[PDB]
């Protein structure tokens, strides 16, 4: 039953007693559900120490998963461009997912083709898809450039991209001119994060490759930065800013930040700033290179040092105090442009923040996961705050990862108690959370079902959730965040103190129970 | 037919998405198995709204993803021996499980793997109800056809698995809800009707499904079915293997509900009949009050479907009860053509809200689908009443341009 | 006791068992304490609508106020000049609690100086104190100008400024020409706002008074720009960014983001940025005027319109969409400068938000309270989103502001249900959120007391607080925000959006109970 | 004589600071009322922290402002009839409150207005404790004196309310922390030792003060006064009039708490001194793991008091047991005299730690005051020890120089 006056959606109309007891006919009569006491039994076991042994020894069994596949990320790098048009080559399922996983995150809209590869393409190739797609794309969308990635299914069958877009241009289906690079993304290999990998690398080449014996090292007089898989728009955004702020000439090669975030006045904009062609074509002029996410931009590291010669400096993601003074440091030393005082100020109202709040964030352990660059970033910034990193884990990581994400906790007091995990799923982490309990979980929105997990125990053994990653689904916004720099250490600092003290806040509400340390000020 | 070419947007899904996302997925005491790289399960993990009750992880595993996650070597040497070790790790992890579903991604029908045997063989073992699904992502041109491969399979390892037992004992009011996926708690806000209204359901399933009501299904004497698109083929096949008939029944909106709850009662004596008038009569003051109370404020509004023609055959529903003018797309562009028609929100069709706020035009459809609902029934009404004037009228689409050109 | 490897601060500490038997007989045998059911009892009554009506109906007593005193918003004015030192003609007490206020809100050192009159000025008046007094500030901090205020204790023995601070000049206890403008900041008449009010002007005639034969409306090209009472570092920065996005010549008359806001390197600055006073006597030479909180920058305008001869225009704060347009429009016309492509975009971000996030927003009832120009403009957005305000509240308000309030109440929709009330406190708020219940509460620190209040009757009636205003206590940095502009416009929408979020996942974690609504996607 | 002159920074406070701040504010049954102008109420509203056990707004009053709010008409016509006015509706809304406290602003002195009679009529009309209090803020160079305003006024008006009353059931071993502000829970842990040693507090007033406990102080045994400064003035005058004598006692850090343990037993009988020995013992292994754990990480740090010569002339407490150098002020600048010395951290005096932090120096002291807390008693020595540890050694103090000068 409903009043007009206050309506009740699903919650809290479902808990009305006629609801309870429509339910509990269901249930009784019809499911053949476990008794209530063997599913707390089973539950209890779930949190165990024996059952953690057990779950741990998986071998063929992944469940819940902390990464996604790779042509999600060649998509994301080829959104980058100036009005190219991401096309993958396979089935159409995997891009009405692509699209939609991106929707969600930046609700916005995301532009991104298929050649739907059906049953008859299984056996005689996906030849001809290639070559109608090909021409219906360019001739519906008009884009300046179309980048090809693969679904599972085009690289289970073996199509080769080159020929087929070859042979496209021969027959005549697009001018010979019009930009087509390509890249193999096996969803069966890495993650999202190689896509992107795979992806920019492929469209270096393409500018670059046969036409190198023109460029010289220092033509341009800019500074190549290449972001990796970024999903919060406040990196794109920060790292021209502090560029731009030290008189430092620079090219972003592959910015979405412009399509992801177009303004609402009533028009459609399908394309939407991006990487010129010509920044592209003229990469190789460039002093050198940063790359801001190493660890998953390798394959672009051997490209740009085996073609380009440039002496890709060693720097880790600029995410901290330390690693954002060390590239800083780095990228004065290549231009000559020296730090500015505003830098320098910034600099300091960031330690300024840091000694504000590290009575608050001192000891407060930690359980975080992500992509290799981002969890490293957060755990060098953890530690230089005094807090204790306690399960690291990444899913999409490896042995040499491991071990430099090892050494880093070592080079510090803080790292005592941490363990980094690779290869591991957030049911593994799920175990840990509750047979090594940590103050708070920093992660993507997956981490909630983790939470209300803990919570079901008991509210002592609750681990609140810091939405920090992707995808971030539950709240709005947040994708216009920074993570990078000065201003984007700012900003987490910020939000892991305010949620320590609306935790605490949440304990001591209680009249005459807790609240005698419900301080106003703290 | 439908001549979709390459090269094109659409939010078009695939097999896997008909057959994991809408018919097996919501089965809640199941675990679905994404056999296959790590992608499409990923993607699809807690996607749609099959609201259920159940304590995940130990009991119910709808938001969960159980994945084989492929890699290089299971792609070169088949992941038969893989499928084998991970249904025992799912036996001894959750033990609670009632049965296990094995939802084919793309790799595994091109590499010829065989989980048929799998399923037959570690099903014997284990005792248990082992489900393989062929529904690879490039079969066919649509979910359409995951729904028929999820369906046979339904059919064909579930469906009868008590044809030989009579120890249930049933009434001459048992009714079988099915293809109603609980989008927003659409089946519950159903389900409470039909039974103020003197019939038993005893099957639900898919929304809030059980592997036990499905089973139970064929026990039934009328099934009322939903959503027929995905649920019809099923629905034929117990007719001529039971004699079990079947219908669609709408609940969107009073008159509907009123009219598919008066159409059941027929189906049946006549003191179902008479109480399917004290439910009428219970609910008439409850949405007049909401008509009372919106239809002011939504009067004159176009909703644009995508059906042929300039309106609707019959009734859509609620939008009529709301005093709206329901439009549709022609005999046959799209994009200009809603722009020259200018609607004042979008019904249906041609997926992705996204593109449409862009262009100044609300997109929320007949369910609740990503925040609301239910939708359905005479308490899904004030519910969408309340979300259609919202949207209609909130302020937002009225700053589209600034004062300065 | 105490295991040192997990040790405990009051909270959980007083928990144990030990301490709670502690309390039970210090309760029970000495405190003479009323039976818990009368306590119970009482408290029933304090949430009902009798207590209400008898609660309104207070003449004499206030309960929990909104608001501080006047040379509170003095000092905050005067710390906004370059290199000056707020002075407080007065008792000493009110200094060491003015900068004790500041310093919890922005975790910053605050300036400010006290004559400490005793009783021997309380009879012979603190003519004296006056002369010591700006002779060893003077020397001491060296600054380069003194603002002078008064607390209430020289107010009533009633001690005549000028007089004094000429005298001073006259025995040669400061150099003649040094910078000493005055104003009287009544504790007992209006609040902190009108301080700032009095404050400024005091500062601005000093400047310009005898000297405005020289001076041209329009001579340097530049706008004047009054924030008013701003405890926001972040809205001094965004007016800044927008004018010099619209290039705009400009000067910020009183801007202490510098000194609030200094960096953290080994070296304490007193002084930092601020107002010059070139800038100042320069004023009059200004095209225009523009007053960023009109409501309490009345006396100021007096002397802005009849002295300066600017036809300052009627703006109100420039906070949500609407306002922001009218200030930029009127900027433009006022300069000849147009609109920036860059601003049109921003202002589309905004209205692509709101959209984004209608549906959580709409219709969701808001209580509120703080300064009468901040309380509006946060009044004027809610409409725009279409929330319903229901209690507005502004305790330094008046009659007129009252009806600019209901009159743009009365422009919406959405305005139905809303009251606005002046001259009440948060006790009376209290009453108002339990027998008319929002959905949340925006307003300071001390609303997390009624906050507690409403839980302890019930989680269902519990209304959860939204920290925005003035001052902020419990929560690190976040006076680093901003709620001005496009910008501020943003970053309320999304404080307002992911509390609706949060509260929502928070009733729909309990496990097979109310869980069934805990979406990943929202 | 203290020449501090005007003109010059300082964060002393004023009389009614430490009338109303120190003394009175804690007592929790009772409602304090700020008397003059809005400003000296919000400032102080629940600015120390006093923790307390009690229903905020029912029973308990403490975190609670209530004020005269003075308006230009009160200045000049006096706020006497106003007084009178809210006193009723106190009475009213706020019927459990067992007494109420006028606390003078500094107008009230001025205007001459005497709530000496409002008091007394009032309080004989509703039969209630109306005390008024003359700690108007100009009085005196400090808190000092409004100490010992607030203390007479305790005298007169609340100390000897039960002189002729012997209902009381006393036993040899009643006794009553006098002075403790329990910040951050100080009171509690430490009165927690007392009664494992024998001891019954029968009276601890002011930090979770009680009304009714300060009227019972005068049937004690002994008085144990932690803060001298503030309450030895009400110590002297009840040795005089009831022959109770006091001492002082501190229980920051493990040597100090046995120390003083041991002498209060001392003032008993044997069985307390034993009992006194029991306590001891327990508490021995705890406070030695933490001097195991920090110890190490905190010795050779040299922590700034603010005392004459360049050591104490005793032990000051928690910072010797950790192993940490204490200095002074020398025998007479200030702020170059620190960067000289360069200390690590200040433990004391001059306050305001914000002018500290920004030249790279801690301010953390003897007592909670702004976040931890308790840091008395044996539980407490955990507590200082953590917090001394995170913030000495917090790697933010070592980044203040930026990497390219
Ligand atoms: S069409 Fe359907 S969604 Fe596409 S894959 Fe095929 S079953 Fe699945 Fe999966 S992993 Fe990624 S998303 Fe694809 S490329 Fe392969
Ligand atoms: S010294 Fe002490 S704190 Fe100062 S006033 Fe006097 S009792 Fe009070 Fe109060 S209202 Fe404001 S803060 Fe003052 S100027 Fe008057
Ligand atoms: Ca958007
Ligand atoms: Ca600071």
């Amino acid at each position: 039953s409903q009043q007009v006056d206050k309506i009740k959606a699903s919650y809290p109309l479902f808990l009305d007693q006629d609801y309870k007891d429509m339910l509990a006919k269901k249930r009784d009569g019809f499911e053949e559900k476990y008794p209530q006491d063997k599913i707390d039994e089973v539950f209890q076991w779930t949190t165990t120490k024996e059952y953690q042994e057990l779950n741990f020894q998986r071998e063929a069994l992944t469940v819940n998963p902390a990464k996604a596949c790779q042509p999600l990320g060649a998509v994301l790098c080829a959104l980058g461009f100036e009005k190219t048009m991401p096309y993958v080559h396979g089935s159409q399922g995997c891009v009405a997912y692509f699209r939609s996983y991106f929707n969600r995150h930046f609700r916005e809209p995301v532009s991104c083709v298929s050649d739907s590869m059906t049953e008859d393409a299984a056996v005689f190739g996906g030849q001809q898809n290639m070559k109608d797609g090909l021409q219906n794309c360019k001739a519906t969308y008009k884009p300046d450039m179309i980048a090809v990635s693969t679904t599972c299914m085009a690289e289970v069958i073996g199509d080769d991209l080159n020929a087929f877009i070859n042979n496209s241009k021969k027959e005549g289906f697009i001018p010979d001119e019009f930009p087509v690079p390509f890249a193999h993304t096996p969803s069966f290999v890495g993650s999202h994060v190689t896509g992107w990998d795979n992806m920019f690398e492929g469209i270096a080449r393409y500018f670059t490759l046969k036409s190198m014996d023109d460029k010289v090292v220092g033509s341009n007089k800019k500074i190549n930065i290449v972001p990796g898989f970024e999903t919060y728009l406040g990196n794109f955004r920060v790292i021209k800013r502090m560029l731009s702020e030290m008189g430092v000439g620079y090219s972003l090669l592959s910015d979405p930040e412009e399509v992801l975030d177009t303004p609402a006045d009533g028009q459609f904009r399908m394309y939407a700033g991006g990487t010129t062609q010509e920044e592209m074509k003229d990469a190789p002029n460039a002093l050198n290179t940063v790359l801001l996410q190493p660890w998953h931009l390798e394959k672009t590291k051997k490209f740009v040092e085996g073609t380009w010669k440039h002496e890709v400096p060693k720097l880790n993601i600029p995410m901290g105090l330390d690693w954002t003074d060390e590239f800083l440091m780095k990228v004065s030393e290549i231009s000559g442009q020296p730090i500015p005082a505003s830098l320098t100020k910034e600099r300091g109202r960031l330690v300024d923040m840091m000694t504000d709040s590290h009575t608050w964030l001192h000891g407060k352990r930690f359980a975080l996961w992500g992509d290799p660059d981002f969890v490293m970033g957060l755990v060098k910034f953890l530690l230089e705050l005094g807090c204790e990193p306690v399960h690291i884990l990444c899913h999409n990581g490896n042995k040499r990862w491991k071990k430099a994400v090892d050494a880093i906790l070592a080079a510090s007091p803080y790292g005592k108690n941490a363990t980094v995990y690779i290869g591991k799923d957030l049911w593994h982490l799920r175990s840990l959370v509750f047979t090594d309990k940590p103050d708070f979980m920093i992660g993507n929105s997956y981490g909630k079902f983790i939470q209300r997990d803990t919570l079901h125990k008991g509210k002592e053994f609750e681990v609140p959730l810091i939405r920090i990653g992707f995808p971030i689904f539950d709240r709005h916004h947040l994708h216009r965040s920074t993570t990078l720099g000065y201003e984007g250490a700012m900003q987490i600092l910020t939000t892991l103190v305010n949620s320590i003290l609306e935790r605490l806040d949440e304990e001591t509400r209680g009249m005459q129970a807790t609240d005698y340390n419900h301080d106003l000020v703290r | 037919n439908k001549k979709s070419q390459p090269g094109l947007m659409t939010i078009r899904g695939c097999a896997y998405a008909g057959s994991k996302g809408v018919v097996w997925g919501p089965i809640k005491d199941m675990i679905h198995i994404s056999h296959g790289p790590v992608g499409c399960g990923q993607y699809s993990r807690a996607g749609r709204r099959n609201y259920y009750i159940g304590t995940t992880g130990v009991n119910a595993f709808v938001t969960m993803n159980f994945t084989s996650d492929f890699q290089e070597k299971d792609i070169v040497f088949g992941g038969d021996k893989k499928l084998a070790k991970l249904i025992d790790e799912v036996e001894t992890l959750f033990p609670l499980n009632k049965g296990i579903s094995v939802q084919s991604e793309c790799p595994i029908g091109l590499i010829g793997d065989d989980i048929e045997s799998v399923s037959k063989v570690k099903g014997a073992e284990l005792s248990k109800t082992i489900v393989p699904v062929r529904c690879e992502g490039f079969r066919g041109v649509s979910q359409s056809l995951g729904h028929h491969i999820a369906n046979d399979a339904v059919r064909d390892w579930v469906l009868g698995k008590r044809d030989e037992d009579t120890t249930f004992a049933s009434t001459p009011y048992d009714v079988a809800i099915i293809g109603d996926y609980n989008i927003g708690g659409d089946a519950w806000s159903s389900r409470i009707l039909l039974e103020e209204m003197g019939l038993r359901c005893v099957a639900q399933w898919s929304g809030d499904g059980s592997i036990s009501e499905i089973e139970l299904t064929p026990k039934v004497k009328l099934n009322l079915v939903h959503c027929y698109r995905s649920m019809n083929y099923i629905s034929r096949h117990m007719e001529e293997k039971y004699g079990i008939p079947w219908m669609e029944y709408n609940f969107f909106g009073p008159t509907k509900t009123i009219e598919s709850l008066r159409a059941i009662a027929a189906k049946f004596d006549e003191s179902i009949q008479k109480k399917c008038e004290e439910v009428i009569a219970k609910y008439k003051p409850e949405w007049e009050a909401v008509v009372a109370k919106y239809r002011p404020r939504l009067e004159g509004k176009r909703v644009m479907l995508y059906i042929g023609g300039l309106r609707p055959r019959h009734v859509i529903g609620a939008y009529e009860d709301l005093g709206m003018e329901v439009v549709g797309t022609g005999y046959e562009e799209f994009e200009e053509f809603v722009k020259r028609i200018k609607p004042d929100l979008i019904g249906s069709g041609i997926k992705e809200k996204f593109i449409f706020q862009k262009m100044g035009i609300p997109f929320r459809e007949m369910h609740s689908w990503d925040y609301s609902g239910p939708y359905h029934g005479f308490d899904g009404f004030a519910i969408f009443a309340r979300d259609m004037d919202m949207t209609l009228n909130n302020p937002c689409w009225k700053k589209l341009q600034a004062p300065w050109e």
